[PDB]
């Protein structure tokens, strides 16, 4: 048998497993690249599809 | 209109376009005649045009669907419209 | 690899492509393992010049 | 190592498929009971499914241990995925192809990349037999390799609410499911289908022969019904409560046509473009064994 | 005794390089410049290897 | 600017081919002396009517 969803019914369960991340998964942290900026304004490609 | 000045008028616009292309030897090949029009209407400042431009090699093609296969390749776009 | 931008539009790009043949030239080792990366560069390269 | 019975890994009261209902573990027949139907003008005609591509999709080297069948099960019924293809381990399951490979699939959906101590496994070569074909999700992204997303559904329609005289057919009026529900109806089931093991439904379909096969089809047709029950819930244009006389009937429409929406909506699980790609590969490799 | 066959080979490297951006067709008027101005950088280098 | 409009449309420049023609480069593009050395002409001293 599968086991009954704790939220199927009412009775109140005050054990449970609750999953969490450690430390080696972050999330939010403000994260750091190098922009590379076009190396010349005019040769820019506005159009194509 | 009168039809010498019409056919003086179209004769001189027909001469004015000069499509860009490059001759070659082999008898299966066909210019993308569709591509190279677009490229000249642009005055090739389009991607499309600027590959016209650098390889107008590129208009020229055997297999139909490869000559816009080329296109879409080397310019790694997913459509042109 | 350090990777490049180089959209290779100006001929003067053609140093990075140098960048690379002498890279693999006094490094033929390191070349080799980071050639896939220097791929990516080369096909922009290529889509662009040829 | 778990043995393969005669009948498939299915046989086993471990690996049993029930949906939650009425206070039960319903098998997934007894829930398709409930299902009844209203034909509207329009028609769903099966066309013949496109073979699968024969290319394998590389097993990148990846140390770790991928557990597959909590992806493709989240990726077909899981309410909240999303972007599953860029990941893209379901690539993994072509390193379990090869003869005499050192990976095993555990009974857990794990695809471990060795043997491992009290870690049981389905028998490697059923395991081989059925990445042979499962592996192609790992190319359900890959533009050369995506399936169709229209009119596979139509299949879908015809094994679920097609009658065996619309399915001799081939043709079937486009149906609108309904059935009478608790709250959240749909999302319970999604998860009720969500937590099977799946694993043991393909790796028989794909490694069973013979009356063993077919004793195989007839015995869970209610299980492949209903995993195909939960994707059309995501796939329906919309999902409308009726009132009843006190009491509320479920109601999509429609069975067998992918409305491709990919707008989350409370009643059920909404599949993102790549969801929709990756069901409709899923729906293109299991009918295609599901035919044979 | 005289001939070095590294530098040798950076003279095949660098004229084909030369060659290829001799190939290359420009729109720019600057461009077409930098595109003449390379195959001498080209040529410093080759002599810079040598 | 009609005129110029039709000369340009011409080509900027012009090469001689071995039958010795003048052909048109058919497109707008400035004169850089690097040219000068090279196969390319300017097109307002072609001379061709």
């Amino acid at each position: 048998q599968v086991g009954i969803p704790k939220l199927e019914v009412d009775h109140i369960s005050f054990s449970n497993v609750v999953s969490m991340m450690t430390a080696n998964i972050r999330t939010g942290d403000d994260m750091a690249v190098e922009r590379v900026n076009p190396d010349d304004v005019r040769a820019i490609n506005i159009r194509n599809a | 209109i009168p039809a010498d000045e019409l056919i003086d008028n179209l004769h001189s616009w027909m001469r004015s376009v000069h499509l860009l292309h490059v001759r070659s030897e082999d008898n299966t090949l066909r210019y993308n005649w569709m591509l190279g029009v677009y490229a000249r209407s642009t005055n090739y400042t389009t991607p499309v045009g600027q590959l016209v431009v650098n390889a107008p090699a590129i208009l020229n093609y055997s297999n139909p669907q490869d000559a816009f296969n080329s296109v879409f390749v080397a310019l790694g776009i997913d459509y042109i419209d | 690899l350090k990777k490049i931008a180089e959209s290779f539009e100006d001929p003067s790009s053609i140093v990075v492509v140098l960048e690379f043949i002498l890279f693999a030239l006094f490094f033929p080792t390191e070349f080799n393992r980071i050639k896939g990366d220097i791929q990516n560069v080369l096909l922009l390269f290529f889509s662009r010049w040829y | 190592m778990l043995q393969q019975p005669t009948g498939g890994y299915t046989t086993l009261e471990q690996f049993a498929f029930t949906i939650r209902n009425d206070g039960t573990n319903a098998t997934p027949t007894q829930f398709l009971q409930l299902l009844s139907y209203e034909a509207t003008e329009n028609e769903l005609v099966k066309k013949t499914i496109p073979t699968p591509e024969t290319h394998l999709p590389s097993a990148r080297n990846v140390p770790g241990n991928v557990y597959i069948e909590d992806a493709i099960t989240q990726a077909l019924f899981g309410i909240s995925a999303q972007n599953v293809n860029a990941h893209g381990y379901f690539s993994r399951l072509s390193a379990l192809a090869l003869p005499n490979t050192s990976a095993r699939l555990g009974l857990d959906g794990v695809i471990y990349n060795s043997e491992t101590i009290n870690i049981p496994f389905y028998d490697p070569a059923a395991v081989a037999n059925f990445a042979a074909t499962y592996a192609k999700l790992g190319n359900a992204s890959t533009p050369r390799y995506r399936a169709d997303m229209i009119d596979i559904y139509a299949h879908v329609g015809l094994e679920l609410a097609g009658t065996d005289a619309e399915r001799a057919a081939g043709v079937m009026p486009v149906k609108r499911a309904k059935f009478d529900s608790w709250e959240g109806s749909l999302i319970s089931l999604s998860r009720d289908v969500v937590n099977w093991k799946i694993l043991a439904f393909l790796i028989d379909l794909c490694s069973l022969e013979g009356e063993a096969l077919r004793a195989f089809k007839t015995r869970n047709r209610d299980v492949f019904r209903m995993m195909l029950f939960i994707m059309s819930t995501a796939v329906a244009a919309n999902v409308v409560n009726r009132k009843v006389t006190k009491r509320v009937d479920r109601v999509l429409e429609y069975i067998g046509v992918n409305s491709m929406r990919t707008a989350g909506r409370t009643a059920t699980i909404t599949y993102d473009l790549s969801r929709h790609e990756f069901a409709a590969k899923f729906l293109q490799l299991t009918f295609t064994r599901w035919n044979a | 005794t005289v001939t070095n066959e590294f530098a040798s080979r950076f003279r095949t490297i660098v004229a084909t390089l030369a060659n290829v951006v001799n190939e290359r067709a420009v729109q720019d008027d600057m461009q077409k410049a930098t595109r003449s101005c390379t195959k001498q950088w080209l040529r410093h280098l080759e002599t810079q290897f040598d | 600017p009609v005129e110029y409009g039709i000369f340009v449309q011409r080509g900027a420049t012009y090469t001689i081919n071995a039958a010795g023609e003048f052909e048109f480069s058919g497109r707008n593009e400035k004169w850089d002396q690097a040219l000068y050395l090279s196969e390319h002409f300017p097109a307002l001293f072609s001379d061709v009517p």
